[PDB]
C-alpha cells in the first residue's frame, strides 16, 4: 500500500527541487515547473518564500485564466495536498 | 448563487469583530475570495484576498497586521477577523469573488467604529436622460499594461440598493448578463466607458479598478443619475 | 532526494488503489474524480475492466465529450507526463 | 487552422505504407485524434483513434492488428502505419480531430491497393435532387438507441462539399457547430434522426453523413448526396 501523506510529501519535494534548479539558468526543471503550474493551476508556494519570489520574477506563471488581476496565486503545495486527498474536483 | 455576510456591528476604537460570509451555489474552494469595504462616502477599498486553498493571503498596508482573512472550505465560509479597529475602518464590508472567473457579491455587512496607482474618474456625476449617450473617463497614474500583455482595467457598477457588479474586464471585454449598449476602450493610463443610449438599469455608481499593480486600487466613482 | 521514476510509479499505484476501491465499494471516489478532473483523464489502459465500469458510476464526467464518450486520456500517461513536464 | 497528410500511394496487396499528418495552429498534444477513410464508393469509415498523450489507441475489428495509429507530440505529427493491405483498404485517408471540441480535417492522402497499378446507421434517401431555395430533409436511423447512460445522444451530422474534406455540421442531435447557418435544423431521438434545410443554397450541396458515437465501433450512415435538378 502507498500512503497519502508519504506521496504528497514526495510530490512537494519533487516540485520544490525543480523550482530550485529552474531558477539557476536546466531547461527541463522549467518544463516541470510550467507543467505543475498549468496542470495544478498554481504558482510557487507560500512555504517557499525565497524560491517563490525568484519564480514569479522568472515569468513561469502565466495566468490565462486570470481576468481581473494576476497578483493572487494558489499555493502548489496546497494544490498537491488537495489532489491526493481528493479535494480538487468541481462537485 | 449566494454569499451572505454577517457579524458586522458597532465598536469602539481599538476593538475587534469577526465577519463571516456563507457561500452556496458555486465551487467555493476553487475561488480566490476577497473582502471589499465601501466607506460612508461611497468609496470602495480592497481589504483582503485569500487563495482557494487558504495558502496565500494578501492585504494592503492600511489593514495589514490588524485584519486576518481566512476560509473554511468544508463549511463554505469566508472570514475577516478585524482588530485594533480605527474610525476610518467604518464601512460596509462586502464578501466577493472579486478576481474570480465568476462575479459574486454578498450584500455587505456593516462596521461602525465610534467613541499606489491613483485612479481618477471624470465626471463625478453624470445626469442624463433615458436614451442619451454617456461617456465616463477613468485615468490612472501609471500604465495598467502588464507584462502579461493583459491590461487589468475593470468597470463595476453599483445600482442603488445593490452590491457592486462587474461589467467590463480587461478594458473591453463584457461580463456576463451585460448588453452591448456597453462599450469600454482605452490603453495605457486612459480608459473610457461609453453607454450608447442609457436605459434605467444603467443608473448607479460606476467604478474603475486596476489589478496590475499591488495593491488593488479603485477610482472614487461616477454617479449616473437622470435629469 | 526524490527520483522522478519512483514517485511517478507511487502516484500511479495510489491512483490505481483508489480506482479499484471506487469500483468494488467514499474518499476513493473523491480521489478518482479529482485525478480525472485535474489530470483530464479517465481510468487506465492497464485497468480496462475498472475503466469500463467508470461511466456506470459517473466517475468521468464528460462536458467536453460532444461527439463520443468512448475515447479517454490514460491517467497513467497523464501521471508520467506531469513528472516529465510535458503537460503545458 | 491546419492538418496536412502525406505518405499515401499505390501499393500491392499485402503491402505497407505509413501515412502522416502535420498539425499546426491548435493544441495538438491535448487533442484526441482520428483517422477516417473515404472509400471509392464514398462511404466514410472510422479507422483509428488515439488519445492526446498516446496511451489509448482504438481500432475497429477490420483494421485491428494491421494498422497502428501513433503520434509524436513534440513534432506535432499524427501517424498511421498500414500493413497487410488489401483491396478494400483503398480510400482517401483523412486525419481529423473527429471527436474533439474543435473540428479540424486534413485534405486526405490516398491509398490505392491494386496489383494493376456494430450499430447500423441507415440514411435515406441516397440522393436528393433539389432546386435552389426548395427545402431539404434527410433521414438517418440507427439499429440501436444512441442515448447513452451518460444522458447524452451522440448523433453527429457532417457535410462534405464537392472537392472538400467532411465538416461537422451538428452534434448531440440538434446543436449547431461553429459558423453553421440557422436554416439547418437537426432533430430526433433514440433511433430516429432528421436533418432539415429550410432553404437550400449552393453552399449546402455535397454529401451529408450521420455518425453515432455511443457504441463501439464508431459508425456512419452511407451518405445522402444533395444536388440540383
Amino acid at each position: 500500500f502507498v500512503n497519502k501523506d508519504q506521496i504528497a510529501k514526495d510530490v512537494k519535494q519533487f516540485y520544490d527541487q525543480a523550482l530550485q534548479q529552474a531558477v539557476v539558468d536546466a531547461n527541463n526543471a522549467k518544463a516541470v515547473v510550467k507543467t505543475f503550474h498549468e496542470t495544478l493551476d498554481c504558482c510557487g508556494s507560500s512555504t517557499l518564500t525565497a524560491l517563490t519570489t525568484s519564480v514569479l520574477k522568472n515569468n513561469l506563471c502565466p495566468s490565462g485564466s486570470n481576468i481581473i488581476s494576476n497578483l493572487f496565486k494558489e499555493d502548489c503545495h496546497q494544490k498537491i495536498d488537495d489532489l491526493f486527498s481528493g479535494k480538487l474536483h468541481h462537485h | 448563487v449566494m454569499l451572505v455576510e454577517s457579524g458586522g456591528g458597532f465598536v469602539k476604537p481599538g476593538g475587534s469583530l469577526k465577519l463571516s460570509c456563507a457561500a452556496s451555489g458555486f465551487t467555493f474552494r476553487s475561488y480566490i475570495m476577497s473582502w471589499v469595504r465601501q466607506t460612508p462616502e461611497k468609496r470602495l477599498e480592497w481589504v483582503a484576498t485569500i487563495s482557494g486553498g487558504g495558502g496565500n493571503t494578501y492585504y494592503p498596508d492600511s489593514v495589514k497586521g490588524r485584519f486576518t482573512i481566512s476560509r473554511d472550505n468544508a463549511k463554505n465560509t469566508l472570514y475577516l477577523q478585524l482588530s485594533s479597529l480605527r474610525s476610518e475602518d467604518t464601512a460596509l464590508y462586502y464578501c466577493a469573488s472579486l478576481t474570480a472567473v465568476g462575479d459574486y457579491w454578498g450584500q455587505g455587512t456593516s462596521v461602525t467604529v465610534s467613541s499606489d496607482v491613483v485612479m481618477t474618474q471624470t465626471p463625478l456625476t453624470l445626469s442624463v436622460t433615458i436614451g442619451q449617450p454617456a461617456s465616463i473617463s477613468c485615468k490612472s497614474s501609471q500604465s495598467l499594461f502588464d507584462t502579461d500583455g493583459k491590461t487589468y482595467l475593470t468597470w463595476l457598477l453599483q445600482r442603488p440598493g445593490q452590491s457592486p457588479k462587474r461589467l467590463i474586464y480587461l478594458v473591453s471585454k463584457l461580463a456576463s448578463g451585460v448588453p452591448d449598449r456597453f462599450t469600454g476602450s482605452g490603453s495605457g493610463t486612459d480608459f473610457t466607458l461609453k453607454i450608447s443610449r442609457v436605459e434605467a438599469e444603467d443608473l448607479g455608481v460606476y467604478y474603475c479598478l486596476q489589478g496590475t499593480h499591488f495593491p488593488l486600487t479603485f477610482g472614487a466613482g461616477t454617479k449616473l443619475d437622470l435629469k
